[PDB]
DNA sequence: ACACACTCTCCAATTCTCTAATCACTTAC
DNA sequence: GTAAGTGATTAGAGAATTGGAGAGTGTGT
DNA sequence: TTTTTTTTT
């Protein structure tokens, strides 16, 4: 009600944060949290620091803040230069589009609905392919209200340099003085309590702190977060995530949405665990620490529960009870995990695998693992998220294109990707790229998606037939692929 | 292969475009006889067209260089090239005009490898009929008619594409308006609510439209018909290209539209309203002194004019070429030549106001049957901006300006009269002695100060009227009386009589030899004059380029002659001279120097002006 | 008379449960 | 190791619950 | 409302 505020200035939450930190009460709270004797305040202090960091991301604080006003003035002038040139080009194109007089015309060779009739148009069309069959009139069909996608909105902004510096200092002080004792005191209690919300606060604070350490490269702080590095972290996280997914799938209504919200934060914390262990194994100086990280990575790659988790969640996804943020998080998690499995196969460390029956050991093949994701019930959601290519982040676009590229050119099976609902995405991408010169197209951030669409469409049209164009209308199963191929 | 046809006619679009591309790239035939308003182009200032090239390819260079955005297409050239295409253009203008445009733009882009701010647009012209001869067969065909412009409207915005915004989530969509209709979106594709959008008017796009009223020419009509009026609609770059008082020819499409019985309801009246959608306005006419400040005259004809100016006969040669059917009256003809040339313009350019009058006013007064009305008719037909009024056919309000209530807004609005339409032109007033006194007495402010100030209900403003007054009248007794003086044969107030620069007394000199000569001249009509084309160019060049100033010797001489005038006018039974006559003498001296194409007034010019003024009145 | 609002009815989509057929695993030679 | 039989899983059909569109009718200008 | 015109007293 107070007004609408831009995304690149201080929030009203930030003013309370400024007053809170200027009083210096946070140092007393950190001192209380450090004491092992005062356990009953620890869960609430964890809740307080999570709620302080509610509106931020680790990327905002990881980069050290610096500016020069000369560079800032030059940058802002170039931004408004872009805006002015866009406006002038768009207005001249629109006013050059219009035509003066009218008439009515017949398209000889196209049939109408009524008998012996040709198509009729009532505007001076440039060429017959510009005709649209008046699709602009027709009202779009909607899904029912129980089955529409929904986002979850966090008020997220790029705050001022003052607020970002204060918060960066506070995060470093928490890691130095509180984190190990606080997490150790909390994990015994958070899942026993009646109250729900401290579970979400727990997973949020884990995700934020580990991402901040990895991105800021403050490698000497890795001793201070040693409560979260063990194999037990992966075990306990996996248990809680599994329970949340089952409750969110089986219940109905706001209760199902409430449990799915917990599942989202648990999934994000799992992703940060994987990336932090890879960072330790790549860049730590002590070989003992490298060995400790490597044994955990081998456990994750070996045990079936961690290897089967993405397909298990994807087959249970439903937009009635899970947000779009959950699906984007799941796609990125699958991307990083499959890279880890590919390296552990390529180095020869993964050759034989235990499987339940009794337990027996069988050879493992990475192509046999990748073939599981070529199911229709997985590829639905990748084509679903590729429609938002013009506003996705570059990491998400890379993940989607990489997963499709594997089936296209590593398993070498393009018949499963021949599909009309993907060709619509390619049509949108091609229309977007028409507005750019040949240099600007190669400079664009969407050039990977453009090039992949180029190669797949050329492979399709190399052996075009009409029955193949009919087969493009339906999702094709395994025997359908065999009979179409042979 | 799908192919596009005009509905119900079997005309295919592309096959016309092939032939029109050939016409543009190939036609060069008529260029020996290039017309007056078409023979110059420009990159900067002005340049002349070359004969030997393909003509419209030459005209496209103006669109490249001066960035002109239209081509005037003379339809006689197209008819000479191919009648089979000319017939299609005239029969289907609403269907083929959107594609001949595209051929022109294609040829321009191919020739110059360049883009422009707006598309090059066609204007076909010189296809003629009368307003009464139109039939229902002529609907949507190309026609051309002519007339005088009386009124123009203010601009109307006409939308081409609207802009909708969702009320719930601020999403926004464009929507083209076509066939007179817009299509409204129903479902918001972002937030999935229905019946949800609101039009935002000032985020949408509009075009200019203007209405012009046109009046019939009275010359052609059969017995008993009164002249008609027609509505002409101008779109785009033709807007505000014409004034009231101008005489034009229009080429456009003849259209017909229905009207609603009640504005509340869907029912229509079965009798349709008709109008014209304009495509080209032409104002070029060679039978008059031209209307364009003389910009287009060639160097060779300028040198011919300069050579002609060195004759000692130049006054007689120019004067006797005006009104050739009128016998003698050489002094009156020289007076009319001075009226045509005028003095030096003297304006405040900061306020755009006349500091001093430079126009010349003339009264003719004399016996019946002496061709005064005929001389008025010659001056009326010669000039581009002229008006003719007569006797009790005028009112005081109709001569100057009138107030009337508007048809729909119900406000009081102001509209022009004869002296405002004759701005930078001539008003001819016949039977001047027989006007009502109320109608005649409004002329004082216009004849002296060249402005017109008005104060009526809700309307307080001032207009410019830079007209020249030429008048004709009889004496008190209709035949001139020799038992009375000059100021008893004429009876007008001194306030009115002092405002004329020249008064010509025309009294019948009764003589058998003069009777025989005039009778021979009049009877011969049933059985070194300067060419009109040279006279036009001479007057226009002189007006545009010559501005005389007084020499010091001339100023002293003018003071001496004014003192002589003040003594001569004081005698019994004669018109008195006021300080206004000094201004009259200065104007006539400047006119004589302007005819001679001299930048300075000499004592000889003052002597000739004084002799003309004196001998005009000593009868 | 014409436009706008409200209410009722029907039909289609989804999910659970039961039945039948085909595939894979276990047992016997 | 191979062949035959039995058990389990998957696919289809039927029934019930939930929701939204469309058409009809009534009221107000 | 105020303005402009043509017949009548
Ligand atoms: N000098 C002349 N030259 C040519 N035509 C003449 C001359 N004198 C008389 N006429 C003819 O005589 C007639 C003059 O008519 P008009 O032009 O009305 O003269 P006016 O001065 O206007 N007489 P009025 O209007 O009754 O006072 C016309 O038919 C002329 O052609
Ligand atoms: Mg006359
Ligand atoms: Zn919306």
């Amino acid at each position: 009600s107070e007004g609408r505020r831009t995304r690149i200035e201080d929030s009203s939450h930030d003013r309370v944060i400024i007053a809170f930190l200027e009083s210096g009460i946070d140092k007393t709270l950190m001192h209380i949290a450090n004491q092992p004797r005062e356990k009953e305040f620890h869960v609430t202090i964890l809740d307080i620091f999570a709620l302080i960091l509610k509106e931020q991301t680790a990327e905002d604080l990881a980069t050290k803040s610096e500016e020069v006003s000369t560079a800032e003035q030059k940058k802002t002038e170039e931004e408004f230069r872009k805006i002015i040139e866009n406006h002038v080009v768009k207005e001249t194109q629109k006013r050059k589009s219009f035509s003066r007089f009218g008439g009515s015309y017949t398209i000889k060779g196209l049939k109408g609905i009524s008998a012996n009739s040709s198509q009729v148009v009532f505007k001076p069309i440039q060429n017959v392919e510009k005709h649209n069959f008046l699709d602009d009139r027709k009202a779009k069909k909607r899904a029912p209200r129980n089955r529409r996608p929904f986002e979850i909105d966090t008020n997220s902004h790029f705050a001022s340099s003052e607020v970002r510096g204060m918060l960066r200092d506070m995060v470093i002080r928490i890691i130095e003085t509180c984190f190990n004792r606080l997490m150790k005191s909390s994990k015994t209690t958070v899942f026993v309590q009646v109250q729900k919300t401290s579970q979400i606060n727990y997973f949020f604070l884990i995700k934020f702190v580990l991402r901040f350490v990895r991105l800021s490269r403050q490698d000497h702080l890795l001793e201070r977060i040693s409560e979260c590095i063990g194999v037990e972290a992966f075990h306990e996280n996996n248990v809680q995530l599994t329970e949340y997914v089952e409750n969110a799938t089986t219940l109905k209504g706001v209760e199902a949405k409430s449990h799915g919200l917990k599942a989202q934060y648990a999934l994000g914390a799992y992703n940060e665990l994987v990336l932090l262990h890879r960072y330790i194994y790549e860049h730590a100086k002590e070989e003992n620490e490298r060995k400790f990280a490597k044994r955990a990575l081998e456990h994750i790659v070996n045990v079936e529960e961690y290897r089967e988790l993405p397909i298990f969640i994807i087959k249970k996804f439903s937009s009635s009870v899970l947000s779009n943020n959950f699906l984007r998080e799941l796609v990125l998690t699958t991307h990083h995990y499959m890279k880890l499995v590919e390296r552990f196969v390529k180095t020869g460390a993964l050759k034989k695998v235990t499987k339940k029956v009794k337990v027996e050991e069988i050879d493992f093949q990475f192509d046999s693992y990748v073939c599981k994701f070529s199911n229709v019930d997985v590829l639905k959601w990748y084509v679903f998220l590729l429609n938002d290519f013009s506003k996705n982040s570059t990491e998400l676009n890379q993940a989607l294109v990489k997963m499709l590229h594997r089936i296209a050119f590593d398993l070498k099976l393009p018949i499963k990707l021949y599909q009309v609902s993907l060709f619509q995405v390619f049509s949108k991408v091609n229309e977007h790229f028409t507005h750019l010169s040949k240099d600007l197209r190669k400079s664009s951030r969407l050039y990977e998606l453009y090039q992949f669409g180029f190669h797949l469409l050329k492979k399709f049209f190399s052996k075009f037939t009409g029955d193949l164009a009919i087969e493009a209308l339906f999702w094709k199963g395994p025997r359908e692929c065999f009979e179409i191929e042979n | 292969q799908p192919r596009l046809y005009v509905w119900g006619t079997r005309i295919c679009v592309a096959d016309v475009q092939r032939s029109f591309r050939d016409f543009l790239t190939t036609f060069k035939i008529s260029q020996l006889a290039e017309d007056e308003n078409m023979m110059t182009g420009h990159d900067e200032a002005l340049h002349e067209i070359d004969v030997n090239h393909p003509y419209y390819m030459e005209r496209l260079l103006e669109c490249n260089d001066a960035e002109v955005t239209h081509i005037n297409l003379n339809l006689k050239h197209l008819n000479a090239f191919s009648e089979a295409l000319y017939r299609k253009v005239i029969a289907y203008p609403a269907d083929v005009i959107p594609y001949l445009d595209i051929v022109v733009n294609e040829v321009f882009a191919e020739r110059f490898n360049r883009t422009l701010a707006q598309s090059i647009e066609l204007r076909p012209f010189n296809a003629t009929r009368n307003m009464r001869g139109l039939n229902p067969n002529d609907v949507d065909q190309l026609i051309t008619i002519s007339g005088m412009v009386t009124r123009t409207s203010s601009l109307i915005p006409e939308m081409r594409s609207g802009y909708f915004q969702c009320a719930v989530c601020a999403f926004g969509i464009e929507s083209e308006v076509d066939k007179g209709r817009i299509e409204e979106p129903v479902v918001c594709t972002n937030c999935s609510n229905t019946h949800c959008f609101q039009l935002v008017h000032n985020r949408s796009v509009f075009l200019d439209k203007q209405v012009v009223k046109l009046q019939e020419s009275p010359d052609d009509m059969p017995s008993g018909e009164t002249p008609h009026t027609v509505s002409v609609y101008a779109h785009g770059s033709l807007v505000e290209s014409v004034q009231p008082g101008d005489r034009i020819t229009v080429t456009g499409i003849f259209r017909a539209t229905g009207m609603k019985v009640n504005p509340k309801q869907r029912a229509l009246a079965s009798v349709y309203r008709t109008s014209i959608d304009a495509l080209h306005f032409r104002k070029m006419d060679t039978s008059r002194l031209h209307q364009d400040n003389g910009e287009t005259i060639t160097e060779e004809r300028i040198q011919q004019i300069i050579e002609l100016s060195k004759r000692p006969d130049i006054m007689d040669a120019l004067a006797q070429s005006i009104a050739p059917s009128i016998y003698e009256h050489d002094d009156v003809k020289r007076g009319l030549l001075c009226l045509l040339f005028g003095g030096t313009r003297k304006d405040d350019e900061t306020t755009n106001k006349t500091k001093l009058r430079s126009e010349i006013n003339i009264l003719l007064c004399g016996d019946p049957g002496t061709s005064k009305s005929q001389m008025l008719q010659y001056v009326y037909r010669l000039l581009p901006r002229s008006q003719y009024t007569s006797g009790k056919g005028s009112s005081a309000v109709g001569l100057t300006a009138s107030v009337s209530r508007d048809a729909d807004t119900k406000q009081l609005v102001l509209q022009t009269g004869a002296l405002v339409l004759a701005d930078n032109g001539v008003c001819c007033i016949d039977e001047f002695d027989k006007m009502n006194e109320s109608a005649r007495s409004v002329l004082h402010e216009v004849m002296e100060q060249q402005t017109l100030s008005i104060a009526k209900a809700g309307i307080i403003c001032q207009l410019n009227a830079r007209a020249s007054v030429l008048a004709a009248a009889n004496p008190v007794d209709s035949k001139w009386n020799r038992n009375k003086t000059i100021v008893e044969n004429i009876t007008l107030p001194h306030t009115l009589l002092s405002r004329f620069d020249l008064i010509f007394l025309i009294v019948d000199a009764q003589d058998e030899m003069q009777d025989r000569r005039l009778g021979n001249h009049l009877v011969s009509l049933y059985f070194e004059h300067v060419d009109m084309n040279l006279l036009r160019d001479y007057i226009a060049y002189a007006k545009a380029n010559i501005h005389p100033k007084l020499s010091e010797e001339a100023s002293q001489f003018i003071i001496e002659k004014y003192l002589f005038m003040r003594k001569a006018g004081a005698q019994h039974g004669q018109i008195t001279a006021y300080p206004r006559q000094l201004e009259s003498l200065i104007r006539l001296s400047e006119a004589h120097a302007k005819i001679r194409l001299s930048q300075e007034v000499s004592v000889d010019d003052v002597e000739k002006a004084f002799t003309l003024w004196r001998e005009a009145l000593k009868q």
